[PDB]
RNA sequence: AUGCGAAAGCAGUUGAAGACAAGUGCUUGUCGUUCGUUAAAAUGGCCU
């Protein structure tokens, strides 16, 4: 003796288009948030060592927020004019902050109280501030004076390393992981530039043609970099110094842009990016950076970023609005005598000679109509089917279950007016729909050759048939036309 | 251990072994050389067997009990043969025998000469200085069984027929507990709790050589040409000495070195292993008492071997009439449909008041909602003209998009059908002109190819329903 | 009710009727404890044991009509389990052997009779294997190439049997039907079960296709139409399961049936293709999207002839570039990277079509050298580097009118390195054709001028497949699976 | 260099050629219950049921005796009707079995035992009417056969018992009836 | 030595036994497990180890086919619906049974079984039995060798234990009496050679909380017998309720006074009663209760007093659960809560 | 339901005798009966 099969649900032939695992994770990024801000939105980092916190720029505001309660956990406001951009320690303690009177401030997180650091660099505002991620000790600035400086935390009165070569209000700048020497700036003419370090440095290694306005720069691999400039971004690669590929699926400049890997996801690693226009898009590095999900925010969002890789917290989507709206989407995640007394439980056997198992695995709920049809309860089950709140893909499979099984006029003998009603309010309902159509109309076909008597006594039922009628001979008229238009199709070949 | 003694037979094939279960001993011979659970219990809930032998024509065994007494116990029939007594009431600690002749070994140092086939006590015996004894043993005379040892921690030589000792070899300090002739000029003691053994060689009278085990020593045998000595050693390990009378050479290292592991780690020891020429046989325990049985050829394998034995340990009950998981070797596995994708042979891929502008710009990029609107927009008129605007390949994805579109909100598919029908109308040529039109309009062909399957039964239910309107309408 | 037994000391009543269960009834409480699903029917049932521990069980295996075919079972009581479940190689034919009656239950079906109706049917059936010369008797049957196993499509369950245990190790179902879960008693009975018309397995021998039909419940609106569905299976190179990843309704469109399966060669996929054949001259390919993780079409050629064949055959070369598609009456070669008519620009006679004196039913290639083509009439061997006809045999008498169009397919099979067997079987006639029969074989050669040896054997073959080794396996009427080796 | 022979065997060969339903079962399991023994259409197999294997087969084509009995290729008429475990010459010899064919034949052979090419052939008179039946109790045997002249079979019973001489077996009309139509 | 010595267990010791022909302790508790033990004097060691999975043990029993006696089985039941059984060299044979025909409602766990003999008296083979305490009255009756559903009786009340009885009549004729026992004090005795019938019913004076019923002195499932010549009628007849108390009985004249008097009452315990069982000759009465340290004393007969040497402050008992003496050899092994069994030998036997 | 055919369809088919039951020698039925041809019921459901 064998168990007994499970009645199989119907699955219908599949329909394009189909809601990809990729959906699955970036539409279960959820339970959306919504702040609003004095003014603009212009940076946001999140804090690598332990990804509880990330931080948020604005207009004289920097706005610490928990990952676990995303409320104001800390705020920074001693900052004289717009503070353009905030950076987190590759080990977290310390952040920098780049403001636009023309100085940093570089201060340890959690304490407003300390102005740990104030760097005064050339009296230029400074639009792009960042910490190294390779030393500890080396933050990189850049001014709107075209030449960008690593300071040494150390030494904080001449610009440990002056660099040149750029063109036109330079504005971002990124780290090669692999080589704590290799440093790539985004000047805003386009033409990326690579430097290396130990070098003079004057001029930069080589240059990469991005022709439109380049706005900023991420090191996806220690082969390649993701350059967020124009209508278009592109991903270029290093040693063989050639680009490799443009996604320009959007309808503005693409304008911001983030990298993260190597976390809990059925997509392996993936990109960013914010486009101007609520749009923002997650696209993998292993397809050709192919675009995979997007959601649209009212304006123009100017920042985006998502919870690092080891949040092992509530995750977060954070993105920024220059109509000065934070947004945040997020996943979420007896008596010591009686002991004494039956203490066999939690031993599961390690150390004994052999070991049998026989108990049975608890088998999933059997639904009512399930077992109306172990039972050969036809007409319960049929009723049960036609229950309100049942879903009408499995209401489906019970007719087709039925139907297969062949006991149709069984069920449908003994059935009174009162019982036909329920099924032909569902048949009414599903009609319209096309394997639904089949199975109805072979099921209303059987009940009005049963039936036509009591059709004739009952006037509900009459009523009822006219409806039916009018319902088909309108499907029968949109098949019609669907016809010709396939017929279109075979000339138009 | 619970195996209190055992000892193989001459040429070591069969094993007799005494163990206690429950109150009593109990006797087993067992074969090794290619199950026979007849045991024999001592009635008596209190007596113990002191010292087990062989006899070769007729085979049987030889016990010596603390009673006082000897039993000849047949081996095939459940029975000893005949109860030999000594007339006291004193407690037997060793015997030996060769050809016809037995000799036992008291405690009160009472010595006994017995005839086996006369069934007879030829002569008791008993002499001077030797107050305390425990081992026995008579050398390779002939017939003859002249110059016997006895030995209590000093080896003791003895003639019969005068009836006084010759030779004390200075012993151990324990009392000995193993005695046995090497070669009619060399004798082996082994002293039980020491790892020393003594070769001895007789006509000088002089200790010819000290061997060293590595734990203590429980079991000595050895084979045909004093050409090796075996040793069961107490941590549970055998210990080999090849040619350990040849050529300061006087103290001599065990030569191979044996021990029993199971795959779990688990250490098992052995009991009365027994060597021969160039064959090697070794005993040990499965369960609490079950002996099992080893046989190799120790001349090739190397100086230290551990050997591996297949024990249940900690396995899994793989129980043959059932599958792998809980099923039966007679089910019929049933039909996991299971996560299968599910597809039909139709998807057919792998082979002037305009709003022209913002749809394009939509498609360009792509937008539902901004779409959305521009599909709630209606105009006929409109709808013409923005596609005479289009541009063809915006207006081929267009397709697409509307298509999966309809197949998805089959409700909206009206007004969608005349979307779709101008756009088809307009930009004809440009997609006439593209190749791959099957796999590029590919949603559009099925969803129409569907609605066509549908139409047959359509019309019979429409048809049907005719009649049964007409029927009741009439009157 | 079919078995009825007492226990040895009789207070328990084994029944066994034809609703697949065994009840046990306790006489005295007149209550029971009854084991519901047991894979056909109990035509016997006893107990055995001195003291009632074994019960043992004969039961029938209904679904196939072409035989009735035994199982044994021996089943533990105690647990109510099966300790010995004694099987045979259950094939299923296009007609019922001599002298084999479906049992008896309270109606006539195409499962069960009445009792006049056993009586009349009995002497009709015998009157017609007399008379009639349409009879045959063939059957499809698979070989897993890799652990070399026979496959029989049992109809909606697969059985797996082999040689090398002389038994079969699975039995596995492959329908969405009412398969398992149920007892069928009359009308039940009416019903049939979908029907597996074809298995093939991929050559490199990790899927099986399927290609079964399913039958509507009768007399109704829906009834008249069929359905026709296709399924691809994996499993690993270890376990005894198959798993469905890929299944696809309504190939070629509806009603539009796959006539035949040609697994691609490893060449064009590592052998992970198929091609499906149709009734109409349509041909698709499906192959397997790895980069996602199904099967689906990607080579067609779709024409929708207004005739109807039930006869086709094709084949592929090894290059996998050329492709022979055998409709009725004519051959095509067709460029695997167009499906289109390999046009000659030299023009060298290589002419597309063939078009032969008769309609083909089967096709075959041993090298890229020699077509073997075989029309009801005649067996023709044709060059390939030369268009011409090397070989014609008589075959017409030996095949009148006794197979329905499609099974000389898988009559005749090829060794790919040496050669190919004929199949023809006849019955003695003693002053009329009486019911034992009798088949010689001929083994062919590449050129098949030399008949490379022949053998007779007396009972009535049924299929025959080749083991991999150059060695090849025939299956009898009587299951006696035999071998011809070298 | 080509050979053509049969290997697997199929059909196990119910009492069908009965038709009335004696008792349609024809195996029977050991007297050490470790062992069943199922006779097949062309092979006879023995099934050791504590790892449910068929130990050895017992092929038809290696003994010419069971091929001559079985494989006569004219005609199938000739078929098992019958198996029992012990020995009818000696009283208790151990791995003996007895087949009993429809015609007549009684033959005694040694399952777990190599099949000497001299295995105890008997056979029966009087089987102008074809067998049904054969079974026993301690010592003494019982026979029913098949005879006629409604389509109805006469079922006679027959007393057997064993050695006046070596191959005779001594045969008693015990009774018979004359149109039977279910009978267990 | 602790028998339990040899390798630990890790629960408390829910039942022992020691099985009637080889020397074997087979111990269950509800470490899932069961242990089969060698017992020497000195050095037990762990013969073998089944570990169930998912299901405790409330008692496990061996037994032997009394006319085979080749096979011998091992009888395992928790509070489950089921009861496991166990074939008696590399990796096991077990069976379960499970199946009601249609008594299920009665029996909704089978933690309390007994396993006995039985003759058909009609056929006169043997078989084994196992009965099982249900829900009311019902002592639910299966047949160990099968599996199926015997017979079902039903004592009235609420049942709280039971016990098997033998006679013997003449020469391989015997009959088995099922002695049942409600809680108030009411003792029903059914014979079960004929379906289930009410020989006798009888008041136990006073005893008003009774929890155990045992007999002894003959043959019993404690001292089962080897061959039908072996069953001998038993004698003494114990009845220990729940405030602590023992009613000692004579069969001879309970019987044939039918509203009998105890013969004797033992009440040196003071705590709840758990377990009375005998020495298989009848002359040692042990009584043992659960609900505290030292716990446990042994009774002459037919004397019918306690003694008075043993156990003293020094007996490293801890709460017993089971007791078992062994058939022949003399020994007494008693297994407390703490995990672990222990042994004393009796000299006299 | 036969043959032929495609998943359509095209042709063809429904004979007697015997027997027995019920009914008034006669009416109906029935068949564990024959030859001849291509020939809806017993309140009664699936284990742990």
């Amino acid at each position: 003796s064998t168990a007994r099969p499970r009645i199989i649900t119907s699955k219908a032939p599949l329909l394009p288009q189909q809601t990809t695992p990729e959906q699955r994770y970036w539409r279960q990024y959820t339970s959306a948030q919504l702040v609003k801000e004095h003014n603009s939105v212009t940076h946001i980092s999140f804090n690598p060592q332990h990804p509880h916190d990330f931080a948020v720029t604005s207009s004289t505001r920097v706005q610490i927020f928990s990952s676990r309660t995303r409320q104001v956990i800390k705020t920074f406001s001693r900052f004289k004019d717009v503070v353009y951009s905030a950076s987190f320690r590759s080990d977290g303690k310390l952040l920098c902050a780049g403001d636009a009177t023309g100085l940093v401030s570089v201060y340890d997180s959690y304490n407003p109280r300390t102005i740990l650091l104030s760097i005064n660099a050339s009296t230029h505002p400074t639009h792009v501030t960042k910490f190294h991620t390779q030393d500890n000790k080396i933050l990189a600035t850049a001014s709107d004076d075209r030449v960008t400086r690593l300071w040494d935390i150390s030494n904080a009165y001449e610009p440990q390393l002056e660099l040149t070569g750029a063109t036109d209000y330079v504005r971002t700048l990124s780290f090669i992981p692999a080589a704590p020497h290799l440093v790539a700036t985004g000047s805003y003419d386009g033409l990326i530039r690579l430097y290396d370090t130990r070098s003079s440095g004057s001029t930069p290694i080589y240059s990469l043609n991005h022709d439109q306005p380049v706005e900023n720069v991420i090191a996806v691999s220690p082969t390649q970099i993701v350059s967020c400039g124009g209508n278009n971004f592109k991903v270029w690669d290093l040693t063989s110094n050639k680009k490799l590929y443009e996604r320009g699926n959007f309808n503005k400049a693409v304008t911001c842009l983030d990298y993260v890997e190597n976390f809990d996801s059925p997509m392996q690693s993936a990109l960013i990016a914010s486009s101007l226009d609520g749009h923002v898009k997650v696209f993998d590095p292993l397809d050709n950076f192919q675009v995979k999900f997007g959601w649209k925010f009212s304006g123009p969002v100017l920042s985006c970023a998502v919870s690092p890789s080891t949040a092992q917290g509530n995750r977060h989507l954070v993105a920024g609005l220059s109509s000065g709206l934070l947004a945040i989407r997020t996943k979420k995640k007896k008596s010591n005598n009686f002991q004494r007394m039956m203490r066999g439980s939690e031993y599961q056997g390690d150390q004994e000679h052999i070991i049998h198992n026989d108990k049975v695995r608890s088998q999933r709920r059997m639904r009512a109509f399930e077992r109306n049809i172990n039972q050969f309860k036809w007409s319960e089950a049929l009723d049960n089917a036609f229950v309100p709140g049942m879903a009408k893909e499995l209401t489906l499979t019970v007719l087709q279950e039925l139907r297969k099984r062949g006991k149709v006029r069984v069920a449908l003998y003994g059935r009174d007016e009162s019982t036909l009603e329920p099924l032909l309010n569902w048949c009414l309902k599903g009609i319209e729909d096309v394997r639904s159509a089949s199975i109805v109309a072979d099921w209303v076909a059987v009940v009005l050759e049963l039936y036509g008597n009591t059709l004739e006594s009952s006037p509900v039922l009459q009523e009822l048939m006219i409806d039916l009628k009018t319902k088909v001979r309108h499907e029968i008229h949109k098949s019609k036309e669907a016809q010709r238009i396939e017929g279109m199709l075979q000339l138009l070949t | 251990s619970p195996v209190l003694q055992s000892a193989y037979d001459p040429s070591g094939q069969y094993l007799c072994y005494v163990t206690v279960a429950l109150d009593k001993q109990r006797v087993g011979v067992q074969p090794t050389q290619r199950w026979n659970e007849n045991f024999l219990y001592l009635e008596d809930s209190k007596l113990k067997v002191t010292c087990l032998k062989w006899v070769n024509d007729t085979v049987a065994i030889i016990l010596g009990m603390n009673n006082g007494e000897i039993w000849l116990y047949s081996v095939l029939a459940n029975e000893v043969t005949y109860k030999f007594t000594t007339g006291n009431s004193y407690e037997i600690k060793d015997i030996d025998l060769m050809g016809n002749q037995l000799w036992c070994i008291d405690s009160s140092d009472a010595f006994y000469q017995f005839d086996l086939l006369q069934f007879k006590l030829l002569q008791h015996f008993r002499i001077n200085n030797c107050v305390q004894l425990n081992k026995l043993t008579i050398v390779p005379a002939g017939d003859s069984v002249a110059q016997l040892l006895v030995a209590s921690h000093s080896i003791s030589l003895i003639d019969i027929e005068e009836k006084k000792v010759v030779m004390t070899f200075p012993g151990h300090v324990s009392p000995v507990s193993t005695l046995q002739v090497i070669t009619n000029e060399f004798f082996i003691s082994g002293a039980e709790g020491d790892r020393f053994l003594n070769v001895y060689d007789i006509h000088s009278g002089m200790t010819k050589c000290v061997l060293v085990a590595e734990s203590d020593i429980k079991e000595l045998s050895h084979s045909g040409q004093a050409d090796s000595i075996a040793v069961t050693t107490e941590d549970g390990s055998l210990e080999i000495f090849v040619d350990p009378l040849v050529s300061g050479n006087k103290s001599k290292k065990s030569s191979k070195k044996i021990q029993i592991v199971s795959k779990d780690g688990r250490k098992v020891p052995i009991y009365n292993a027994f060597i021969n020429k160039d064959l090697l046989n070794v005993s040990w325990l499965q369960n609490a008492t079950m002996p099992y049985f080893k046989n190799l050829q120790w001349r090739e394998i190397p100086n230290e071997y551990t050997v591996e034995i297949s024990l249940n340990w900690n396995n899994k009950n793989k129980s043959a009439d059932r599958d792998l998981h809980g099923k039966d070797l007679a089910s019929a596995t049933n039909y996991v449909e299971g996560n299968a994708r599910v597809t039909s042979g139709d998807n057919f891929k792998h082979v002037t008041g305009t709003v022209t502008v913002i749809l394009s710009q939509a498609l360009q990029s792509n937008d539902h909602s901004l779409l959305e609107t521009v599909l709630n927009n209606r105009d006929e008129r409109v709808i013409r003209d923005t596609i005479f605007r289009l541009k063809p390949a915006l207006a081929v994805i267009l397709l697409e998009r509307l298509a999966e579109r309809i197949a998805r909100q089959t409700h909206r598919q009206g007004p969608l059908n005349v979307w779709v029908k101008w756009c088809l109308i307009i930009h004809g040529g440009y997609l006439v002109s593209i190749p791959n039109l099957m796999s590029t309009l590919s949603s559009l062909h099925s969803t129409l190819k569907r609605r066509s399957d549908l139409l047959p039964r359509l019309l019979a239910l429409d048809a049907r329903l005719d009649c049964t309107i007409n029927k009741f309408k009439t009157l | 009710v079919l078995s009825l037994s007492f226990s040895h000391d009789g207070s328990y009543l084994l029944s066994g009727g034809w609703e697949k269960v065994m009840s046990l009834w306790q006489l005295e409480t007149n209550s029971q404890q009854f084991l519901p699903r047991l894979n056909g029917i109990i035509i016997d049932c006893q107990v055995l044991g001195p003291q009632g521990n074994y019960y043992s069980l004969i039961l029938q295996m209904t679904e196939n009509n072409s035989n009735s075919d035994y199982q044994f079972l021996l089943l533990n009581a105690s647990d109510l389990t099966s300790k010995l479940s004694i099987n045979g190689p259950l094939p299923v034919f296009n007609s019922t052997i001599k002298h084999i009656q479906q049992p008896i239950s309270a109606m006539n079906t195409k499962n069960s009779n009445s009792i006049t109706s056993l009586n009349h049917s009995k002497k009709k059936q015998s009157r017609k294997l007399i008379k009639s010369r349409r009879q045959d008797f063939t059957t499809n049957v698979e070989i897993n190439p890799i652990n070399k196993n026979l496959y029989f499509p049992h109809i909606s369950a697969v059985q797996i049997f082999d040689f090398y245990k002389n038994e079969q190790v699975n039995y596995q179902y492959l329908t969405s039907g009412v398969n398992n879960s149920m007892g069928k008693v009359r009308f039940e009975l009416n019903l049939q079960d979908p029907i597996i018309t074809d298995l093939k397995f991929t050559k490199d021998g990790q899927w099986m296709i399927t290609y079964e039909i399913e039958y509507p419940p009768n007399d109704l609106l829906s009834s008249k139409d069929l359905t026709h569905i296709l399924k691809f299976w994996t499993k690993n190179d270890n376990e005894t399961n198959w798993n469905l990843k890929t299944k696809v309704i309504n190939p070629h469109g509806i009603s539009v049936p796959i006539t035949k399966i040609l697994p691609s060669p490893r060449s064009v996929n590592n052998s992970q293709g198929c091609l499906t054949a149709d009734n109409n001259g349509g041909l698709k390919f499906w192959s397997f999207d790895s980069h996602e993780s199904n099967w689906c079409l990607k080579k067609i050629s779709l024409p929708n002839f207004n005739h109807f064949s039930n006869s086709v055959s094709l084949a592929w070369s090894q290059d996998g570039s050329l492709i022979f598609h055998g409709f009725d009456d004519k051959l095509q070669i067709l460029d695997f990277d167009t499906f289109k008519k390999f046009e000659s620009l030299e023009n060298t006679k290589t002419v597309s079509e063939f078009t032969l004196d008769s309609e083909i039913q089967t096709v075959k290639l041993i090298n890229d050298t020699n077509l073997i083509v075989a029309t009801r009439t005649t067996l023709n061997a044709i060059n390939l580097l030369r268009g011409q006809v090397i070989n014609s045999f008589d075959l017409y008498p030996f095949v009148n009118g006794v197979y329905k169009n499609g099974h000389m397919d898988r009559l005749i099979t090829c060794d790919e390195r040496t050669g190919n067997i004929a199949l023809v079987i006849n019955q003695q006639l003693t002053d009329v054709p009486t019911i034992n029969y009798k088949s010689r074989i001929i083994i062919f050669d590449s050129d098949l001028s030399t008949k490379l040896g022949n053998f007779t054997h007396h009972e009535y073959i049924s299929w025959i497949g080749w083991n991999y080794d150059t060695d090849f396996i025939f299956l009898d009427i009587e299951s006696t699976l035999g071998v011809v080796g070298t | 260099q080509y050979k053509l022979s049969v290997v697997s065997g199929g059909k196990p060969a119910l009492n069908n050629l009965s038709s009335v339903t004696g008792n349609k079962n024809i195996a029977r399991l050991s007297q050490d219950q470790r062992n069943y023994i199922i006779p097949f259409n062309n092979q006879i197999k023995v099934y050791s049921v504590e790892t449910r294997q068929c130990v050895k087969t017992l092929k038809f084509a290696n003994n010419s005796l069971l091929s001559g009995i079985f494989l006569q290729e004219e005609e199938n008429n000739e078929s098992i009707v019958k198996i029992l475990l012990g020995d009818i010459t000696v009283p208790q010899q151990a791995h003996l079995i007895t087949v009993f064919t429809n015609n007549g034949h009684v033959i005694v052979l040694n399952y777990k035992g190599k099949l000497v090419e001299s295995p105890k052939h008997f056979k029966i008179s009087l089987a102008d009417e074809k067998l049904a039946n054969v079974f026993h109790s301690e010592g003494n045997y019982r026979i029913l056969t098949t005879f006629k002249d409604n389509s109805l079979q006469s079922y006679r019973l027959y007393a057997l018992t064993f050695d006046d001489a070596k191959k005779q077996f001594e045969v008693a009309h015990q009774a018979e009836w004359h149109n039977v139509i279910l009978s267990n | 030595k602790d028998a339990n010595a040899s390798h630990p267990s890790h629960s408390a010791i829910q039942s022992l036994s020691f099985h009637p022909s080889k020397p074997l302790l087979l111990t269950g508790g509800y470490d899932k497990t069961l242990r089969i033990y060698h017992i020497d004097g000195k050095t037990n060691h762990l013969v073998t180890s089944l570990h169930l999975v998912g299901s405790p043990i409330q008692t496990c029993t061996f037994y032997t086919s009394l006319s085979n006696q080749n096979q011998q089985n091992i009888f395992t039941a928790g509070r489950r619906r089921y009861m496991h059984s166990w074939d008696l060299s590399q990796t096991a044979k077990i069976e379960k049974f499970s199946r009601l025909y249609g008594h299920e409602s009665t029996q909704r766990s089978f933690e309390n079984f007994k396993v006995a003999h039985l003759q058909n008296s009609q056929t006169n083979s043997v078989h084994g039995i196992v009965l099982l305490q249900g829900n009311n009255g019902w002592i639910n009756i299966l047949h160990s060798t099968s599996g199926l559903w015997l017979m079902g009786c039903k004592i009235e009340g609420v049942i709280t234990d039971f016990c098997i009885d033998y006679q013997p009549i003449s020469r391989g004729k015997f009959r088995t009496i099922l002695i049942a026992v409600n809680a108030y004090g009411e003792v029903w005795e059914f014979d079960l050679n004929k379906n289930g019938h009410v020989i006798r019913r009888w008041k136990d004076q006073g005893g008003v909380g009774i929890t155990k019923i045992q007999v002894g002195g003959g043959t019993t499932t404690t001292c089962p017998a080897l061959q039908i010549s072996k069953i001998k009628q038993n004698r003494w007849l114990a009845v220990g309720s729940e405030s602590g108390f023992v009613n000692l009985y004579d069969r001879n004249n309970a019987m044939t006074s039918s509203t009998p008097t105890p013969v004797a009452a033992l009440d040196q315990l003071t705590t709840t009663i758990s377990n009375l069982q005998f020495s298989p000759d009848g002359q040692i009465l042990c009584m043992a209760s659960r609900a505290v340290k030292d716990a446990l004393r042994l009774v002459h007969l037919p004397s019918c007093s306690v003694f008075s040497n043993w156990p003293t402050s020094g007996t490293p008992l801890g709460k017993v659960t089971s007791v078992a003496f062994s058939p022949s050899g003399g020994l007494l092994a008693v297994g407390n809560e703490q995990g672990k069994v222990r042994l004393w030998k009796l000299n006299h036997y």
